Formats: structure tokens, C-alpha cells, sequence
């Protein structure tokens, strides 16, 4: 519309220098709201932190998570030694009928259908990144046993 | 960002909220160690006093009249969605809650509750008997508005 | 055993003012007793009718509320004190399930399962007109600037 | 007449490459400048990007794990989630 407008102008076409000062000033102002709308955008993507640790997945109620049921992992949560593993183990309990699951196959398909963080041993997760590259780990070792 | 869930609740404490008085699942907030829920119940407990309501229509008038968050149940929700066109519900079903009717010691509906109202549930009834109770640009515009009038003012400039 | 006694006996039936499709029927006569509400709660109710068929006192409460205990009283006002203090002492109320009412109210199935979500208004987000004339800078610049 | 065509796209072009580059650079400096400077460990708080912790256990460990001020409480779960 405003290339029609300038079509306008060259077939209509002091009055020369206002119209390009018109122009050259409407011009700025769209380069500029774009470029707003573009830093924006670009701080705004630049500004999301993924979930990494635990503590990031504490703060989060929105991405599910948990694990298999009865296989010593909410043993642990549930011993609460630290205040996040507290609200593990709460997050735990309040969706128990929820994201609970009873393989761990049962739960990689949870996380390859939505959004879900699978709480599961780290020597099988060596397996199942050398198999499937769709998946990977966050954060370290919560604890350790063998 | 908008709302989607009682987390962004606690990302964005500018808009606050409520909920009916007395036990209407403060205490299980208070009980709950949910972290996100644990920031709903700190600060709703902060504001005990000061900003709550006491009836259900009492915190519905305040969405009505203001920017107002209001948690409650699936039920309150869904029947004023069919109310009125301007309500919207935000998240899902979080906290699990069975509302039902207690019952005498050998009364004939105490197991009937659990075979003639399951029997109810089996044909349905129980759900369309609720069905029945109830059914379930601008900048850019304003730019162009500025540069017509210059050019209708360089047009008659220009003749 | 009462059991012999609890046969042919009227029940009493106490609730409160519920949800806004339960109250008074709109009628030039005060039709009250079994006839005083319509609801859900009374279609339940002509169900124990099918199931009993027991009198049913439909009746309003001097409280109007399903308390709870205090700090300062400890005793579980409402109709948790209308079901302990003889006025029906078999526990026979539709409310939901708390962490006191699975032990001061005797229970039976829940027939209504649901959730607790967030309730907000749908709001237009729109402010359409000259607002690069209108921005949070004052024209006090602009002016300056003409 | 090609011309005017040619200098109004290269002009349309320089912009927009002149315009993603300082969007870049603003969400760049954005970034930057919301990384503060770490003092009085509020900054620790929020900055989880420079790992710390104290020394071993002991003193600075039975300090932070009795706290309740929910400041070195959150660090002495910070420190605790990566103590090995
Ligand atoms: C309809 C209702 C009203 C408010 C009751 C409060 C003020 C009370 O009885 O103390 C009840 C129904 N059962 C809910 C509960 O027990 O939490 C409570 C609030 C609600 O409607 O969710």
C-alpha cells in the first residue's frame, strides 16, 4: 500500500523536498518499529534458559516429570535431604495417579510423546543416547549409589 | 508472557488473585510443598486479610469488574463459562478432589452409591443430568493515517 | 444394634445454598419441603427416593457453611458441627474431601471427581489508533521537535 | 528506470542487514548488561552460570545448612545438589 502510494506520487509528479522528507521520515519510523520488534524478539529468545539441573525443574511445574515407580528413586526423594528433593517427592505424591510410570521403556515413550522428563539410571542413559539421538541428559549425577 | 498456569502466577505477581474463605484448600496449600504452590500460598497467605473474598459470586464480580484471577474449582468454572462469553479458564484439573455425599453405617445407599449411582454412571445419567443443569494494525493504521494527511497536504502543496 | 429402630424413619436432609442451578424454584407459591430446591443434589436426591424412598426434610441452615475447626475454638464449625452435635448425627452431607473430613464425616464414594483450576477474563488486548503521537515520552519533545 | 529500482532494493537491503545487526548487537548487549557484576551474593543467587560453593564441610557447611533466611539456604542447596 505504500508502494501504491509512492505510484501515486510519481503520477501526480519545495513540494519535492516535503514529499521526500515525508517519505524518507515514514520510511525510519517502519525500519525502526521493526527493529524494535526484532531486538525484541531476539532478547526475548535470547533470555530463555533451558532446564538443566533439578533446580531448574523444581521452579517448573509446567514440563512433567518422575519416574518408575517402587525402583528405589522416590525411596530416595522421599528421604528429602535436600529441600528441592522435598519438592521432588511433593510433586511426586500430589501426581501420583499422574506421571508415574512402571517401565523404563513405558517412560521413554512418555518423553518421546509430550512434554517429559524421565527420571532414570545414567548407565542406561549412555544406551539410549548411543541408540536414539532424539534424546539426551541434563544435569549431572543427583546421587550416587552403584 | 500470558497466563497458562498458577506458574506464571508467581512469574508475574503484578495481577493478584483469591479464593473463598475459612478451609477452601488454603490448609492443603499449606500442607502442599509444591515450589510453585508453595509461592501461591505464601503470598495469598501474606494476603490473608487483605485480599480475599468470602462468597464464590463475591470473587466472580471482581473478574467481572476487574483484571482479577480467581481460583476454584473445574464445576464454578464451567458453569459460568456457559454464563457468560467473557470468561476464560487458565490451566487444567492440578488438585484432584471428589466431592460426594457421606453416608450413615448400613444404610441400603451407602453400597448403592457404589452399584445404582455407578449403575447411574454406567448409563451416563450422572453427566447429561449436568449437561441439563448446564450446557458445558493499530500503530500501523495510526502511521498510515499520519502520512495520508501529509500527503493530501503535499498533494494540494504541489498543484 | 439399632438396626431394628433405624428402619422407617424420616431423614433429615441439610445442605446449603450450592451452586447457582440449586436454589428456589420461581413460583407464586411457596412451594417448600421435598419441593423447596432444584438442582443436582435433588436429582440425587429423587434417586435415594428410588433407592429409599425415606421422608426427606429438603431444608436451609442457620449457617450456611461446611466449617472447619479453629485455632482458638478447635471444634469444626458449620455443617461439620450440624452432623456431630445430634442434629443428624449419621454424617450425611455433599461436600469434598479434606484432610479432616476423611475421619470426623463416616463417607462413601464421591460421585462428583473434578479439579481446581484458574479463572480469568478473555481480554480484547487492543489499542488501535495514532499512539506514535501517543507514547510513553512526553510531547513536550515533540513539540520541541515541531 | 532500472536504476531507482536498483538503489531503492539495495537501499531496502543495507537496512534490513544494518537492522538485523543491531538487533543482534542490543540483544547481545541486553544479555550482557542483565549479567550483572556478582556482589552480595544476590548475585550468586541468580547466577548460576559461575559455579561456587564453599571449601568442605565444617563450619561454612553447618552455617549454611541451619540457615533460614532461604538466601543461603538456597545456596546451601545450590552447593549441596554438587557437592562431589
Ligand atoms: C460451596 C462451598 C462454599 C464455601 C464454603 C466455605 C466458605 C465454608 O463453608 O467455610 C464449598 C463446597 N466445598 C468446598 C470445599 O470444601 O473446599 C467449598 C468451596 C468451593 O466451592 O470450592
Amino acid at each position: 500500500l505504500a508502494y501504491l502510494g509512492v505510484s501515486v506520487v510519481l503520477f501526480v509528479i519545495l513540494s519535492t523536498r516535503i514529499v521526500g522528507g515525508i517519505w524518507w521520515f515514514f520510511t525510519l519510523i517502519i525500519i525502526s518499529s521493526y527493529t524494535a520488534n526484532l531486538a525484541a524478539f531476539l532478547t526475548v529468545e535470547r533470555m530463555e534458559s533451558p532446564i538443566d539441573s533439578a533446580d531448574d525443574l523444581a521452579k517448573q511445574t509446567k514440563i512433567e516429570y518422575g519416574a518408575v515407580e517402587d525402583g528405589a528413586t522416590m525411596t530416595f526423594f522421599k528421604k528429602s535431604k535436600i529441600s528441592t528433593y522435598d519438592k521432588m517427592w511433593a510433586f511426586m505424591s500430589s501426581r501420583r495417579q499422574s506421571v508415574l510410570v512402571k517401565s523404563n521403556e513405558e517412560g521413554i515413550q512418555r518423553v518421546l510423546t509430550s512434554d517429559y522428563a524421565f527420571l532414570m539410571e545414567s548407565t542406561t542413559i549412555e544406551f539410549v543416547t548411543q541408540r536414539n539421538c532424539n534424546l539426551t541428559q541434563i544435569g549431572g549425577l543427583i546421587d550416587s549409589k552403584g | 508472557s500470558p497466563i497458562d498456569s498458577a506458574d506464571d502466577l508467581a512469574k508475574q505477581t503484578k495481577i493478584e488473585y483469591g479464593a473463598v474463605e475459612d478451609g477452601a484448600t488454603m490448609t492443603f496449600f499449606k500442607k502442599s510443598k509444591i515450589s510453585t504452590y508453595d509461592k501461591m500460598w505464601a503470598f495469598m497467605s501474606s494476603r490473608r486479610q487483605s485480599v480475599l473474598v468470602k462468597s464464590n459470586e463475591e470473587g466472580i464480580q471482581r473478574v467481572l469488574t476487574s483484571d482479577y484471577a480467581f481460583l476454584m474449582e473445574s464445576t464454578t468454572i464451567e458453569f459460568v463459562t456457559q454464563r457468560n462469553c467473557n470468561l476464560t479458564q487458565i490451566g487444567g484439573l492440578i488438585d484432584s478432589k471428589g466431592y460426594g455425599v457421606g453416608t450413615p453405617m448400613g444404610s441400603p445407599y451407602r453400597d448403592k452409591i457404589t452399584i445404582a449411582i455407578l449403575q447411574l454412571q454406567e448409563e451416563g445419567k450422572l453427566h447429561m443430568m449436568k449437561e441439563k443443569w448446564w450446557r458445558g494494525v493499530q500503530n500501523i493504521g495510526g502511521i498510515f493515517i499520519v502520512l495520508a494527511a501529509g500527503l493530501v497536504l503535499s498533494v494540494f502543496v504541489a498543484v | 444394634n439399632i438396626t431394628d429402630s433405624l428402619s422407617n424413619r424420616s431423614l433429615i436432609v441439610t445442605t446449603i445454598l450450592e451452586e447457582p442451578y440449586v436454589l428456589f424454584k420461581k413460583s407464586d407459591k411457596p412451594l417448600y419441603g421435598n419441593d423447596r430446591f432444584e438442582g443436582y443434589c435433588i436429582d440425587l436426591l429423587r434417586e435415594l427416593s428410588t433407592i429409599l424412598g425415606f421422608t426427606y426434610e429438603i431444608r436451609l441452615v442457620e449457617d450456611g457453611k461446611y466449617g472447619a475447626q479453629d485455632d482458638v475454638n478447635g471444634q469444626w464449625n458449620g455443617m461439620v458441627r450440624e452432623l456431630i452435635d445430634h442434629k443428624a448425627d449419621l454424617a450425611v452431607a455433599p461436600l469434598a474431601i479434606t484432610y479432616v473430613r476423611e475421619k470426623v464425616i463416616d463417607f462413601s464414594k464421591p460421585f462428583m471427581t473434578l479439579g481446581i483450576s484458574i479463572l480469568y477474563r478473555k481480554p480484547n488486548g487492543t489499542n488501535p489508533g495514532v499512539f506514535s503521537f501517543l507514547n510513553p515520552l512526553s510531547p513536550d519533545i515533540w513539540m520541541y521537535v515541531l
